């Protein structure tokens, strides 16, 4: 849960839950989708080439041949690829009828499913994750450093040192800035302010 | 005396008080209203504020230099 | 044009009078309203080759409240300004024995003359307004709020209600055009009253430095 | 016909050779928005897959192979030129554009626990570490021994 | 000039000690007029006679894991002064 | 416009390893081709315009 | 959770099935595109044949563009209409747009219609290859598709020529995302140092650190901006006839009263004049109120952000107390009038008994109070809302709870909060507002405001024509030019220095006819005539606009160098208006020819034929929008807009510009802050800056409550001089050494300290 | 990278197959790192004698 996966048409997305074959929407011949990308992402960005390759891949899979999608082939209008898919028996335009997995009831709207190439980006949550608490400290400046385990914490830089003033929260600011990073008590002389 | 400050408690004095009262209860301080199935210092103390009974008096220093000193009971609970 | 000079002069004078009515100097509404054609009738067709003399536009008036204190507007006939000419006016004022007076410098003045105006620092205070500036009544422009002035007594009361030392109050510099038009001096509070949308009228009192 | 022109001197070999070595891995680029295709070439500089075929002897830091790289079902004609049916960078997934439980909103993909269990996208993350014996000291030797 | 001020009525570099002596004669009232406040600041106080050495903490010793004790650089400056001052 | 003498719209040439900008006719003369006619035909080829 | 369960039993999915359209629409769209190709071809031939006319205040090339951009823009929209109409009630694309969760009506158009025109830098893809836009096209090609229109829709796919163009068009967006990214924290990081510690101290005086009073009562009203919502004032806009008709509580009809109110009150209302007087005084107070409001909100907006929303509250009260609106009232009308006063005494932003603290409360709540009086007014309460006694009580009480609670909390860091709130839209605005002459807006303009740098990309002063002139462009045009600076170069037709030793030498005969007239009275010619003299020709087409008179040109040319220049005007009727000017005849009585060449250049440049010098261009647009139309309260008592010419001009010289006659000197303002300070004073700058920021955060359609606007525009103009608040501007500050050790001079300031 | 204007980054029309238009990095290096199209071939250099 967290690893980036992305298609070849500009849509990049981390996983949000994973679910087992039984509790997932299933086609009426048993074909449960291995990835369920959101419908909302396609509109505003208009990648209406991801959905065409979704149709052609289905045509190619049932006809057993790598399907060519050269930028300009002229032999691939959306309609011509679709009529081939219709013979195999699917909705000419790709939709298939799925059923909710948990309840079994047919999802009313017919989901659009198909085969689409997915590339697994190198970035992973394990590399990104950082955590700190009573961590190793540099003796010279006594402000947190880094040892094993990525124990160098985040930084309260001025921008976020200023929303805190706006919220009005002084004690968090005092805690984050002093107690958390460099708490020291030094004995000071009263008549002269020099240290003692 | 002449209180010129608003009667209502300020959004931020209901925070430092709820928190201060809470460090007292956690440290074993006496409590001032019945607590039932409740062991959490903030819930025990947010309850007291509902009843206007916390033992604290708020020194609102005015801009010029004089400490008007309203008390929890007089201040109207804003929530 | 010579007719333009008449038009310009009529206006310069017209606003000049209003300043005094506002400053608190006594002026007849009739004088403020003198129409340009009336101005032509009163002073003549043109200063150049005509009755207006570049002099006589000059006038002396006293506070409506107090006749003892009078202010003499001097429109130097000489377009450029020579200190001796002011000294002549100063002598005229010494006779008048009224300290307040103003000079409508038409274009430019000797630098020495300006220091010389400061030279009579507390004597017969006089002020210089470039002719161009007086052409338009800044106080009627949209962005300019309606400045009003306060007596020393009012200033004390204001400080008391807010318990404010005067230095803490917002500050308006004397040189700014509005101040000269209301004839402000250091240490005097001019309140500003303006319409503002969230409330209605917010009156902000600003001291000068 | 009513020609735009009759003097054409030169005609282009195929117009889809005006796109480079990483926008030729994208089918139907014209159909997609142009910024989306730029973002995908950037994502490709990120996707893993088999790096070169001597992965076993090379030993670079940070190198990730993938268990089952698969050639794409929909292929741009000019991918073959860039050795892509020899070094593929991903797996054809039965994807289904739909809104299900909610965990798929805002660029999130739901995924089948069962399929990532039959091998779909399993990968190895090799990371090489090197230590060099130093004899810098006049008497200081960093010898190799079991302390 | 750079590190030395030379005064010509006769043109000679000004002795730090002599300038220190002049400031010793300086009147407190005149220093107040100068704008310096005498209680926490004196012109005589300005000349340096004793070098405060910061504590070992501000100049820590980095032993790089048992190789040896690389001296903190600031220590080097203090050290040269001592060798030269002693001679 | 400033001054730049009575002459205006003067062609001027900065050159490698110099101090102040050099008037163009001079550089041409210095390379040679002193005759003012020679300089002219070397630049403007046709005198008809 | 519930709607996610509903999505589980229903589902949503977008598919190629939604990006395809019925053949009628697929062909219907083609026909609209074919027309564009036909019409654009008409513009090309009309211009190619030179038939096309030039357009007012625009170059011919620009006219071609203005005309072609019109035909293409309609084509995207018209092919746009047919496409959206076809999608059913099941098209998935449409449901996402209508919900507003994702997608746009333009997006639906680009995926089923015509991608539309592609552009770079607010033009069409430019000729980059000499006279072409890509190699394939023939040179000098002005075809719409070739220049940049990508007719093919996304589903159809882009031909290779247009694909390249679409990419160029996207590149600028990816170039912007990077310019936007850097300025993300630039503005706030600088501003916060300047608004670092303004707080609402315990007596409500917003005050900075030194304790100086930046704003006397927060935001001028004392209400903190969270509990304030927009309401319609309801009295400013209505006509005078209406103002009486709507609110009055006439005690005359009786039968009306009979239907509206219970009888017991009915007889008394007729019976007691004292009751009746309160009503007439009540309406009277409101008459007075409308008058104040009319000035307070001059243009005619009725929207305010005043606190507790009286309208909703009445409705809520109607339900809680189950009032039935079809039957008679129980509220004595008088109860309302006293009741309102009672609320008014209780709501207090300021609480001081003495005058100076009693004047302020009235000033602060004048708007809310006028609203309370208009909305809760008895005639209305009795008629429109028909509330009952038990309920009126909940309402007065509730209005007081919300109003009293809306007062800002003392100790709020209103200063730090205001600086960040303004910054969010600062990032949102465009990179330079070339498009939406040029206006500079976005973070570049917001910068000119933050640090007061006088130089602007577009220093400009709007001019409001004083009156009669605006109605008629003829007077307007002359004044417009009257201000504009003009010089000989603009009207010059040709210049010459032929040698004429004697006047009768007359090298050109055409000059001789009037030269003979000059020679008829060759006054001072006896001193001499220039052996070589300058002859100047000008073109009337340029002269006509200026309505220039040669005599004017002559007197002014004479008026400057002096008798050293002598010229006689050519006959005006003569088409070849020419000025033959020669050096002083006594001077003829250093080489004069060379002197003349210099003279010609200086003369051509500094003619200053008319107008203030700095302003260089004046454009005149009558304003179709309500933004600046003069809005007058009419005799019957109505707000209506009068369409009057306004002259927008570049350059800034308010003193002279304002000085010129017929320039209303009341409403003409610069777009530049420095000018305002010098000629109108610091207080005008404070009102002006608010206008300047408001223009910037209006282009977005964004809103920032005025509260935040005033504080940035008052803290900045506070010590009396406009203060640059970029890190450099406030870098000089009244601060403790530790505070002034906050900026790079930490070692130096401390040693001095 | 930070000349205020962005003249070079804007794709000029003369990149018809000289450079791939789609391939541009996002960041401080936008449109200042371009990649060649598949068929370009930079000249190696010859002698013009
Ligand atoms: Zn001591």
């Amino acid at each position: 849960i967290g690893d980036k996966f992305a298609s070849r048409h500009g849509q990049k997305g981390t996983c949000g839950i994973q679910y087992r074959q039984e509790d997932m929407p299933f086609t009426c011949e048993g074909i449960t989708p291995d990835i369920i990308i959101n419908p909302h992402a396609i509109p505003s960005r208009m990648t209406i080439g991801h959905l065409i390759e979704c149709l052609q891949g289905k045509v190619s899979a049932n006809k057993g041949e790598i399907g060519d999608a050269t930028p300009f082939n002229d032999a691939v209008n959306v309609q011509k690829i679709s009529n081939l898919l219709s013979d195999y028996g699917y909705h000419l335009r790709g939709n298939e009828v799925l059923y909710n997995g948990f309840t079994g009831r047919k999802i009313t709207s017919q989901i659009f499913i198909g085969p689409t190439y997915y590339q697994r980006l190198k970035h992973m949550v394990d590399d990104k994750i950082h955590s700190r608490a009573r961590g190793p400290i540099q003796i010279l400046n006594r402000q947190p450093m880094e040892g094993r385990s990525r124990d160098g914490g985040l930084r309260f830089g001025e921008m976020e040192r200023d929303c805190q003033i706006a919220h009005g929260a002084a004690q968090f600011l005092r805690e984050r800035l002093f107690e958390a990073s460099d708490p020291y008590q030094v004995h000071v002389c009263n008549l002269c302010g020099i240290m003692a | 005396q002449k209180r010129i400050t608003t009667p209502y408690m300020t959004k931020y004095e209901r925070a430092r008080v709820l928190g201060t009262r809470a460090l007292q209860i956690a440290m074993c301080a006496p409590v001032m209203v019945e607590l039932e199935g409740e062991t959490d210092p903030l819930l025990i103390a947010m309850k007291e504020l509902k009843a206007r009974k916390i033992p604290i008096i708020i020194r609102r220093y005015l801009p010029d230099g004089s400490y008007e000193d309203w008390g929890v009971d007089e201040l109207i609970i804003s929530d | 044009d010579d007719e333009e000079e008449t038009y310009r002069l009529w206006k310069i004078r017209k606003t000049i009078m209003q300043l005094c009515h506002d400053r608190g100097y006594l002026v007849t509404q009739d004088e403020l309203d003198q129409t340009l054609e009336e101005f032509k009738a009163q002073f003549g067709d043109k200063p150049s080759e005509g009755r207006p003399r570049r002099t006589d536009l000059t006038v002396l008036v006293a506070h409506n409240d107090d006749p003892t204190d009078q202010m003499f507007v001097f429109f130097p006939e000489e377009p450029k300004v020579g200190i001796k000419t002011i000294k002549v006016y100063c002598q005229r004022m010494q006779e008048e024995n009224i300290t307040r007076a103003l000079i409508v410098v038409q274009q430019g003045m000797t630098p020495s003359a300006k220091q010389s105006l400061v030279d009579m620092a507390p004597k017969y205070i006089l002020e210089q307004f470039l002719q161009q500036e007086l052409l338009i009544n800044i106080t009627e422009h949209e962005l300019v709020p309606e400045h009003v002035v306060m007596t020393k007594e009012e200033v004390t009361e204001l400080l008391a209600r807010y318990k404010l030392r005067e230095n803490q109050l917002p500050r308006i510099q004397a040189g700014d055009p509005v101040a000269r038009y209301f004839g402000i001096k250091r240490g005097q509070v001019v309140k500003i009253i303006r319409p503002s949308e969230t409330a209605g009228r917010y009156i902000t009192y600003r001291l000068v430095q | 016909e009513v020609a735009y022109c009759s003097t054409y001197t030169h005609c282009e070999i195929h117009p889809s050779m005006i796109l480079g070595v990483c926008a030729s891995i994208i089918p139907f680029p014209d159909h997609n928005q142009s910024p989306r295709n730029t973002y995908q070439s950037a994502m490709g500089k990120q996707a893993m897959g088999v790096y070169i075929t001597n992965f076993h002897v090379r030993m670079d830091t940070l190198a990730h192979v993938l268990y089952y790289p698969q050639k794409p079902l929909v292929t741009t004609r000019s991918m073959e030129y860039l050795r892509f049916r020899e070094l593929p960078a991903g797996i054809n997934s039965i994807v289904a554009i739909a809104s299900y439980t909610g965990y798929n909103q805002e660029d999130s993909v739901i995924m089948n626990r069962s399929a990532v269990d039959r091998g779909f996208f399993r990968s190895v993350f090799y990371r090489s570490y090197k230590e060099q014996e130093s004899k810098k000291g006049f008497d200081q030797e960093e010898v190799f021994e079991k302390p | 000039s750079g590190l030395e001020l030379y005064a010509e009525w006769k043109k000679i570099l000004l002795s730090p000690e002599r300038v220190h002596e002049i400031f010793k004669r300086i009147s407190d009232e005149e220093c107040f007029v100068l704008g310096m406040e005498p209680r926490y600041a004196r012109p005589e106080w300005m000349i340096v006679t004793v070098l405060p050495v910061p504590p070992l903490s501000v100049r820590p010793a980095v032993v790089m894991q048992g190789s040896a004790r690389n001296q903190d650089d600031l220590t080097h400056k203090l050290a040269d002064i001592v060798k030269i001052n002693n001679q | 416009g400033a001054k730049k003498s009575a002459i205006g719209q003067r062609i001027v040439a900065t050159l490698p390893y110099i101090k102040q900008e050099v008037p163009i006719i001079i550089v041409f003369r210095a390379l040679g081709f002193v005759s003012d006619r020679d300089i002219l035909e070397h630049i403007i080829y046709d005198f008809e315009d | 959770t519930v709607i996610n369960n509903w999505l589980l039993i229903e589902g949503h999915t977008i598919g190629i099935g939604d990006s395809i359209a019925d053949s009628k629409t697929y062909q219907d769209i083609q026909n609209t595109i074919k027309k564009a190709k036909q019409d654009v071809i008409e513009v090309i031939e009309k211009a190619h044949n030179n038939e096309l006319e030039p357009t007012p205040g625009n170059t011919l090339r620009q006219t071609f563009e203005n005309q072609v951009n019109r035909i293409l823009n309609d084509a995207r929209d018209k092919t746009g209409s047919s496409a959206q109409k076809s999608l059913s009630e099941y098209n998935n694309f449409k449901s996402m747009v209508v919900s507003g969760a994702k997608g746009s009506k333009i997006n639906i158009s680009q995926v089923i219609a015509v991608v539309g025109q592609q552009n770079v830098e607010g033009k069409r893809i430019p000729f980059g290859f000499k006279h072409r836009t890509l190699p394939h096209f023939i040179k000098d090609d002005y075809g719409p598709e070739s220049r940049g229109f990508v007719e093919n829709s996304y589903l159809a796919g882009l031909t290779p020529t247009e694909f390249f163009f679409h990419a160029m068009g996207g590149r600028e967006g990816l170039i912007d995302t990077a310019v936007k990214t850097a300025e993300t924290g630039y503005i706030q990081r600088r501003l916060i140092k300047s608004m670092e510690s303004v707080m609402v101290k315990y007596d409500a005086t917003v005050r900075n650190s030194i304790n100086q009073v930046v704003q006397l009562r927060y935001g001028e009203d004392g209400l903190a901006g969270e509990s304030v919502e927009f309401q319609n004032l309801a009295t400013l806009k209505p006509s005078n006839k209406a103002f009486e008709k709507k609110f009055r509580f006439d005690y005359t009809n009786e039968r009306a009263l009979r239907r509206t109110l219970q009888e017991d009150l009915v007889k008394d209302v007729l019976s007691n004049a004292h009751i009746q007087n309160e009503l007439e005084r009540e309406f009277e107070r409101m008459r007075e109120d409308r008058e104040v409001l009319r000035v307070i909100f001059p243009t005619g907006d009725s929207k305010v952000v005043l606190p507790c929303n009286l309208l909703r509250m009445i409705w809520n009260a109607q339900k809680i107390f189950h009032i039935n609106p079809r039957l008679p009232s129980d509220l004595h009308p008088i109860k309302v009038v006293e009741g309102v006063k009672e609320l008014s005494k209780k709501l207090v932003i300021v609480n001081g008994d003495d005058p100076l603290s009693r004047q302020a409360q009235e000033n602060a709540t004048l708007l809310f109070n006028i609203h309370l009086r208009s909305t809760l007014c008895s005639r209305r309460m009795a008629e429109e809302f028909r509330l009952s006694g038990e309920a009126f009580d909940w309402l007065l009480g509730e209005i007081e709870s919300k109003f009293n609670q809306a007062i800002a909390h003392p100790g709020e860091m209103v200063g730090a909060l205001a600086a960040q709130s303004l910054g969010e839209p600062a990032t949102q605005m465009t990179l330079n507002t070339f498009h939406y002459k040029n206006v500079t807006l976005g973070v570049p303009r917001l910068k000119e405001l933050i640090n007061i740098s006088k130089k602007p990309k577009t220093p400009s002063l709007t001019v409001f024509l004083l009156g009669q002139s605006a109605r008629d462009a003829e007077r307007a045009k002359d004044i417009l030019c009257r201000l504009e600076h003009t010089t000989l170069r603009k009207v010059t037709a040709n210049t010459a220095i032929y040698y004429d030793p004697n006047p009768q030498s007359t090298v050109v005969a055409e000059d001789q006819e009037w030269v003979n007239v000059y020679y008829e009275m060759p006054d001072f010619d006896v001193a001499r005539i220039s052996p070589w003299l300058l002859r100047v020709e000008l073109d009337r087409k340029h002269m006509t606009d200026r309505k220039l008179t040669m005599e004017q040109i002559a007197e002014k040319i004479n008026a400057g160098f002096g008798d050293d220049l002598n010229c006689i005007f050519n006959d005006d009727n003569a088409e070849k208006l020419v000025l033959r000017i020669r050096i002083m005849n006594s001077d003829e009585n250093m080489d004069d020819d060379v002197f003349l060449r210099c003279i010609e250049s200086n003369m051509l440049t500094d003619m200053t034929l008319q107008g203030i010098e700095q302003i260089s261009k004046v454009y005149m647009h009558l304003p179709q929008t309500d933004n600046k139309k003069k809005i007058i309260i009419t005799e019957d008592g109505e707000f209506k807009a009068l369409q009057e010419w306004i002259l927008e001009t570049d350059g800034v010289s308010l003193m002279r510009v304002l000085s010129e006659k017929d320039v209303d000197p009341v409403r003409t303002t610069s777009n530049d802050i420095v000018e305002i300070f010098t000629v109108l004073g610091i207080e005008a700058v404070r009102k002006a800056l608010e206008r300047e920021l408001y223009h910037v955060i209006s282009f977005d359609g964004s809103y920032v409550n005025y509260r935040h606007l005033a504080l940035l525009c008052d803290t900045m103009t506070c010590r009396g001089h406009l203060m640059a608040i970029t890190r450099h501007g406030v870098n000089r500050q009244d601060t403790g050494p530790l505070m002034k050790c906050s900026f790079e001079e930490t070692v130096d300031v401390l040693m001095e300290a | 990278r930070d000349g205020k204007l962005a003249k070079p980054r804007q794709l000029h029309n003369t990149l018809w197959g000289m450079v791939c238009p789609a391939e541009t990095p996002e960041g401080h290096a936008v449109g200042l790192v371009k990649n060649l199209a598949l068929m370009a071939y930079i000249s190696v250099g010859s002698q013009p004698s």
